[PDB]
């Protein structure tokens, strides 16, 4: 089974037909009003009609941001590219801080493009020095001219007549992956492996559906790998390194697939970029994605916060109600998660117990719920593996009231260990 | 000394592929071109002593194949199979594999070579006098 | 054509078995 | 042709700056409402671009967030000819970690002035009949000309497989042999005379010059700091182009949005950078007050330094009345295809003048979605309501923020 | 599996351009009599 | 004996977690002494990583100075083995200039999960009885091998050949071949060469000959971490950067791609994931960037058990204006248990220093013990220990056999605690610098 | 060696049999307390049996702390590798201060590595194919080799055949063939042979003397520290690397831990004996808090050093803190897990002994009242600055004729030059 993390039970928003928030659904658990907000979001998303439209999740701790947005991202799906970062990994050592951002509002535009995928594949039997090489197939041979590099990539995989070789003419690749199984009993013990001939045509033509990020084009131009010539191999002997991409760049490679969408050769998907802690963002970044937000190409973007009336990073005494300047926060759409009642705590108890395959019984669970009121829900939450390892020990199949006493002796809160310290 | 579990490892391809971009001009410079023919000359003069070392320590990974080790795993008749010619072939006992089809005699095949058992293959794609020749 | 044989066998030992063993090279002609 | 890469972004209603021959501002023409003087202003300075008589023009345009500055620069953009560069870049994208501060503001301004160079190529464009080597036999559905080949030639036509029936095109000066298909045919002239223009801005011709290999750095950026003679020597060259006529310069628009978060190395900078000859026009944007200079403890009158605020001339923009705010509500429900009631329209406008116009833009979509789920057709009150209820404001997010601030960490 | 494969993004410029830099060699001196690492291959101290 | 790499360190005395079957922990054992709740604690820990289902649980084990809290964190990665990961680093370790504090803690929690390949290979496995190569002056030959069971005459392809060659195998050589790749291997001689050849200035011991079949069918295991995929499938020479560290900021989508096939190769039987454990000793070096981003790593999948060490108390997050509990933000708290230590009485400190004399291998009288006790409550835990190895030292300087009060007292008097060094610099205070 | 420097004359700790401090001996005064605790720190690092065990030297400016330093190096001799650092080394601009920190404490662990050697080396006399039935074969290839002792011939396994071609020997040619890999290698024609006439340079040596068979014994002495460099980068991608700048890395801990795997395989098979030393710091207070911190970690190692720390500023504020004041600017936490040396301040007598020894080691010959003039200035101002004071005396003693310091010479050297305190005076007037 897969591992267990700390958001595995959310599946999704949990909305009706109408969009009205359903109590317990989905794993989700109470926040109706903000469930119905990230619904219209869901929407708004799906439309792929605006650009730039950015919301930000504020709300006290342990209210279900990043459990929100990761249910918005359930109910998207696997199709829609989805970016999941935090503020404070734009300090890059590497880039500057824009470009930073900036790569991550490419990352969440997506873009599948049909492409045609050439091979020509068989066993070898000529190597004629341009050369004129023959392939040999279950149907047929064929005796074909190539480019000098196809050669010379030969040479590389160190083809010999008899071996069975894979090439992609459309990327110039070779891939020599055996001699034939012909071959297979010719001498006693041999070092080779063998495989047996292909079974289609020498020259075979498929078509593919590729799904890429418009980051991964810009990154794939900024520093080319495919060039296979002398001054494209001597410079991919450098170190890889993150690189400064240029607006130039982008606008060619947004006119690029401008033209594939035009050919009907691609599609455009729009998705989200994910800011999981904005309040480490600086002023610099703030700044930058007053003009960024303002694009449009740039995706549905979502922040969440959990700052009260706090100091601006980058600036001295400049306070802002999240954390985020006024001038931001006039850019985004607000969504307030609000904190638990004890029932929607014991609720999500409930429902992280069956997640991580922990049978609880009533009085357990209705005193890790007592508990769950004071110190916090992921306090209590993070009790139920340790309860339920001593319950194993102790040969008990069910958490008892006994077992979760005895872990919160053992394992104390933030509360307890401040006024322990003070 | 890791190469026997660096090769295990190396698989990741990237998501696209470009050349470097070309500058065009009309009318290109005589001195301009004449300076990129002999960085070439020099460069490529330079390399021949060590191309193939230049070709293996640049050339990327662009394809990715399914392991052959697969072939066998999807399948589990191939697994028993597997079972039982290991424990024939350790009694020096010789099989004839029956099958419905021509495919399935392919990707039977490519099983038997990841095995390392060698085969010979007959069927309907074989004229008259070469299904008792290979027999 | 000329052959260069590199020969490499069990011997016994003289003052399973006390064993050693034994290379020899071997030339086709007398040209080589 | 569907979900193109250009999506509805927040400008992109702003089609122009909407004036006159006289540069009178209509009150509602090419996406812009109201800013009547502001506007005009920046027509005039439209004008001035359009000229390019004076280089190191720099023009401030000050206003409260929301007043349409930025949009306003966008008008300025998209009014201004695609052939004239406009450099668009936020004052925090100067703090790069590959070359300094005044390395990229200068790389800015290179980038901001175009040189048009034209210059005329003989192509051959045809279909193949006969190749012996060596001579040559090309035809056009008007046409045929045999040809008599030289050695580089016949090399470039032996490196690329040409045969009969292929269609190809040929550089008459270089040889540039590329096939496009098998035979349709050309229609006119076998030789033609083609003169073509290209636009490089003096950054291209800089990086181009820097090294071998340089203009890689065009995309991927890996521009370090250029080397200060190189760019002289290209001014230089350039400017003998210029004498010669072989080139014309066509000076552009470099805009810094939200400038105050230039520091005060960078002003100074700016300070002697607009005095040369080759400066372009800059434009500026900045709401705030008087306020501190990054980078020192002197607050001045926008975050910019009293030095550069006197190489400029100031545009102010003012707060927009309900009609305005109407009428930018009705062009942004047009842009994007959402059709309101009109007490849908009185009652967005009352919520943005308490609130905000950025935030009654963005309840205009909130709005059209809440309606599709309805399976409405036109944005009622009740949606309006809807998902003003489910969408804070600012002010309304404080005040629940001050309402739970014991929950809140590091609340003050 | 295989990568996408774009064509190169092809950049026009005019001639010009590549002819920036480049004097007329009637305004370029001998400057190689200030050369001073080129010598380092070239001779020694004591057969200079 | 032998003076090994590792020799007697700080926690050399650590075995492990002295606990029992129910996770009670004994007064004394694996060189554990007191902190039964803590190591109780640590023992319902090491059982949550063992049992390897839940990702990103996060225990931060808070206590005063010198309370054992690097010992638990000892104890928990000697009861853990070598085959879990367990990656510790001092929180200082993450400010780099070759990489984000962001990179340097995923590198650190993708080296905190292995994953456990499986491979079958064909092995020949036998001694050479004959060999025979001809060349040309292609090659043809043949190689005879025996394994008891049996004896094959093989002949050989030109690549075998000159894999043969290359190895210089001759007559009476252990050799292992790799029949997927030829990869030759000499185990050992089974037999002298002959007593006539110069040189050849080697006894070696000849090993036993093998036994069964030539050709059988092995199974062998790879474990590498995450971290080790993620570098070499970084660039062409990525291997080189794992020894030299290198490693510039590796790319979001190769850790991505990795991810995802790495769930694919565990939904198959090609490996097995095996989460580990991150020890950040001295965790309040870490600013609020880093906490930050410790936040969300924790709730990925692949994330490790994460073990926390600090004794700040309410004191100033590194790069804030803010006091909070353990120089920890809140939000991060809320995500972790926290395990306390309490301060040793003078029964527990005495059997922490027998354990510390054992282990430094001192004879000290009882007496001593109690004064060494006496000041090691006085002054500190790890005084007394380091005068424990002093006395030691002075004592056989004089010819003794037994550390007795007199080498005590006087390494008591020539090295200076905290507190009498304080003392000492207040009293000559216009002598030193800066007041 | 020849240049004498501020530390020259300390030849070692003045302790006698039994471990008690001579009043003046070996170079060193006073300090007593402090030398014979420095004498156990010796003891402790000759025992190698600890690992990452601190001491810190804490005392007033020049009360020999590093006097003391170096005279514990001088103790341990040159086999011992004793690694000097100062604080201000770990703010690079290649590495991280804790990759620093790490580099050196590998630096001050020795290895000492054995290798015993068999080669059979002379001058090519024969090489005569032994010709045989099998049961042109050959059973043997026989090599006559001479040595200014004698000659050998050896009965050769006939597959050095290749060998002996591919290195293209002939008679007259020096060669050595090793026992184990049994592989010849060519070392030139015998310079018997060489005229003045014909011109070659590496292909002539000459004849080996010796027996024709030796048995050499290499000993070379690494660092663990030279292990990691050596692994971390081997010397077309050397092309490059050698062209571009070979920065320092921030070696993983994955290669160490392999190197250390390496180290215990030589020290088990016998080839290799570690030799494990010091690291020492001074000016430690110019270290921050991150590497005082990550110092925790890396002193709890068992494979570290032993480390000196020297310190003299007293309560200090904590280099990369905000007001947070220690004892001697080191932390209280790795306070706690150094021992403390104090060092004290000298009595007159002490500094005009200083005084004595260093115009002895500077070889300045100096009158008895110019010395009590010199120790009467060293009680005021400082002992450093009288002791510089003695060679720009002897210096304008010898413009005047003198071959000793007269006290007149001091009085005109202290009128040119002033110290740190009568320049604060100067500067506050
Ligand atoms: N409504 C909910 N229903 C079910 N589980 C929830 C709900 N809200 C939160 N949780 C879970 O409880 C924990 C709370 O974590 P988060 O949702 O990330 O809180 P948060 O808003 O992100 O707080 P911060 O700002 O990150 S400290 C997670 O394990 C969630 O999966
Ligand atoms: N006169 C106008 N006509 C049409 N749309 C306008 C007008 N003024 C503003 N807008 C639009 O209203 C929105 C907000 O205006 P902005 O231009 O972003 O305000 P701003 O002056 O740039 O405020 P700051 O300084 O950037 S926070 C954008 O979508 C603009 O396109
Ligand atoms: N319960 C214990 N049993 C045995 N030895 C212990 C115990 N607690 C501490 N020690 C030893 O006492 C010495 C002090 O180390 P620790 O107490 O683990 O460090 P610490 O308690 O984390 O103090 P800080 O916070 O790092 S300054 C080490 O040599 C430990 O091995
Ligand atoms: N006891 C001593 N015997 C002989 N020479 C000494 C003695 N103490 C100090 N010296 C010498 O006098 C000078 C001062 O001693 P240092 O070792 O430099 O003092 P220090 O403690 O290192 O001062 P700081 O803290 O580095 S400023 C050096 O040249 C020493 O060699
Ligand atoms: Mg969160
Ligand atoms: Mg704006
Ligand atoms: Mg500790
Ligand atoms: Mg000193």
């Amino acid at each position: 089974t897969q591992r267990i993390a700390s958001h595995s039970h959310v599946k999704g928003l949990g909305l009706d037909e109408s969009g009205l928030a359903k109590q317990a659904a989905s794993g989700l658990v109470g926040q109706e009003n903000a469930r119905e907000a990230c619904g219209v979001i869901v929407e708004l998303i799906k439309s792929k009609k605006m650009a730039g439209r950015a919301v930000l999740l504020a709300g006290p701790p342990g209210t279900g941001k990043t459990a929100l947005a990761l249910a918005i991202a359930q109910e998207l799906g696997s199709k829609v590219p989805f970016c999941p970062m935090v503020g404070s990994e734009v300090y890059s050592t590497e880039i500057k801080k824009t470009e930073v951002l900036m790569e991550n509002f490419r990352r969440a535009i997506g873009l599948r493009i049909k492409e045609t995928k050439e091979v020509y594949e068989g066993e070898v039997t000529e190597l004629t020095p341009h050369v004129i090489i023959g392939l040999k197939t279950a149907k047929g041979t064929k005796q074909l001219k190539l480019d000098p590099s196809i050669f010379e990539s030969l040479q590389k995989e160190r083809v010999e007549a008899g071996d069975v070789i894979y090439i992609e003419a459309n990327s110039g690749a070779v891939k020599r992956q055996g001699r034939c199984d012909t071959y297979a009993t010719e001498f006693d013990l041999e070092a080779e492996e063998y495989v047996p001939l292909p079974k289609g045509d020498v020259h075979k033509k498929k078509e593919i559906i590729q799904d890429v990020t418009l980051h991964d084009l810009d990154v794939a131009n900024a520093r080319p790998q495919g060039g296979q010539d002398i001054l494209s191999m001597m410079g991919q002997l450098m170190k890889p390194k993150k690189t400064e991409i240029t607006d130039k760049l982008r606008g060619e490679i947004n006119k690029v697939v401008n033209k594939y969408i035009d050919q009907g050769i691609a599609e455009l998907v729009p998705g989200v970029l994910f800011v999981d802690e904005v309040h480490m963002l600086d002023i610099e970044c703030f700044t930058y994605l007053h003009r960024a937000l303002e694009s449009s190409i740039a995706p549905i973007v979502i922040f969440a916060s959990n700052r009260g009336n706090c100091v601006i990073r980058g600036t001295e005494d400049i306070t802002s109600p999240h954390g985020i300047p006024l001038d931001l926060l006039d850019r985004v759409m607000i969504i307030r998660t609000m904190l638990y009642t004890p029932q929607e705590m014991k609720q999500i108890i409930k429902i992280r117990a069956q997640t991580e395959g922990i049978n609880i019984s009533e009085e357990a669970l209705n005193h890790l719920g007592e508990i769950g009121t004071k110190t916090t829900l992921r306090y209590s939450v993070q009790l139920l593996t340790p309860a339920n390892l001593l319950a194993k020990i102790n040969g008990k199949d069910s958490i008892e009231k006994e077992h979760v006493e005895e872990i919160s002796e053992l394992f104390y809160d933030a509360k307890s260990s401040a006024k322990i310290l003070a | 000394s890791l190469q026997d579990v660096i090769d295990r490892v190396a698989f990741v391809i990237p998501p696209v592929v470009a050349a470097p971009p070309s500058l065009r001009v009309p009318r290109p410079p005589p001195l301009y071109s004449h300076r990129m023919r002999i960085l070439r000359q020099g460069l490529r003069e330079h390399a021949a002593p060590y191309f193939q070392q230049l070709r293996q320590t640049t050339a990327p990974r662009l394809l990715q194949f399914p392991e052959l080790r697969l072939v066998q795993f999807d399948s589990g008749k191939l697994e028993a199979l597997a079972i039982l010619l290991q424990k024939l072939k350790s009694e020096g006992r010789r099989v004839l594999i029956l099958s419905q089809m021509i495919l399935m005699l392919d990707i039977l095949e490519m099983f038997l070579n990841f095995h390392y058992l060698t085969y010979v293959r007959i069927d309907e794609n074989a004229s008259s006098e070469q299904r008792q020749e290979l027999m | 054509g000329p052959i260069i044989t590199y020969h490499s066998v069990t011997v016994p030992l003289v003052g399973p078995p006390a064993r050693c063993s034994r290379t020899f090279i071997t030339f086709s002609d007398d040209a080589t | 042709d569907v979900t193109r890469i250009e999506r509805i972004g927040a400008h992109s209603h702003i089609r122009g700056l909407g004036l006159d021959d006289a540069l009178e501002p209509r009150q509602a023409s090419q996406g812009m409402v109201g800013q009547l003087a502001a506007r005009r202003a920046a027509g005039v300075v439209l004008e001035m671009i359009r000229e390019g008589k004076i280089a190191g023009r720099a023009v401030l345009i000050a206003g409260q967030p929301g007043t349409g500055k930025t949009a306003i620069a966008m008008g300025m953009a998209q009014a201004l000819g695609p052939d004239t560069p406009f450099t668009a870049i936020a004052g925090s994208e100067i703090f790069s970690l590959e070359m300094s501060k005044t390395e990229a503001l200068t790389q800015a301004f290179r980038r901001s002035i175009g040189v048009r160079i034209k210059e005329e190529t003989e192509i051959i464009e045809g279909e193949v009949v006969e190749i012996q080597i060596g001579k040559l036999t090309l035809k056009t559905t008007e046409m045929e000309t045999i040809y008599d080949l030289g050695t580089k030639m016949i090399e470039s036509l032996t490196k690329d497989k040409v045969q009969a029936g292929d269609v190809i095109t040929i550089d008459k000066a270089t040889g540039k042999i590329s096939k496009l298909g098998r035979s349709q045919c050309p229609d006119g002239e076998l030789q033609k005379r083609k003169e073509v223009v290209h636009t490089v801005s003096l950054h291209e011709i800089d990086v181009i010059n820097s090294r071998t290999q340089g203009f890689l750095a065009l995309f991927s950026g890996d521009t370090g700091e250029i080397k200060s003679e190189v760019r002289e020597q290209i001014n230089a060259k350039v400017a003998e182009w210029r004498e010669e006529g072989k080139a014309e310069i066509i000076p552009g628009v470099l805009f810094i949005d939200e400038v105050h978060m230039l520091d005060i190395e960078s002003f100074s900078f700016l300070n002697r950078a607009l005095e040369s000859d080759m400066a372009p026009v800059l434009i500026m944007a900045t709401n705030r007050g008087i306020t501190r200079i990054r980078g020192t403890s002197y607050q001045s009158p926008h975050g910019i330094p009293i030095d550069l605020l006197d190489r400029l001339l100031i545009v102010s923009t003012t707060p927009y009345s309900e009609k305005d705010t109407k009428q930018i509500l009705r062009i942004r429900c047009e842009e994007e295809d959402v059709e309101m009631s009109e007490d849908a329209y009185t009652v967005l406008t009352r919520i943005g003048l308490e609130t905000s116009l950025r935030y009654a833009i963005q309840l205009i979509t909130a709005a059209s979605l809440v309606c599709r789920k309805r399976k409405g057709t036109e944005v009622q009150v009740d949606d309006i309501k809807r998902v003003y209820s489910l969408f804070l404001d600012e002010s309304r997010s404080t005040q629940y923020m001050k309402e739970y601030q014991d929950a809140f960490l590091f609340n003050e | 599996g295989s990568s996408y494969v774009a064509g190169p993004l092809e950049y026009p410029s005019a001639s010009l351009i590549l002819k920036a830099l480049e004097r007329d060699f009637w305004k370029e001196a001998d400057l190689s009599m200030f050369d001073l690492i080129g010598l380092e291959n070239k001779i020694t101290r004591h057969e200079a």
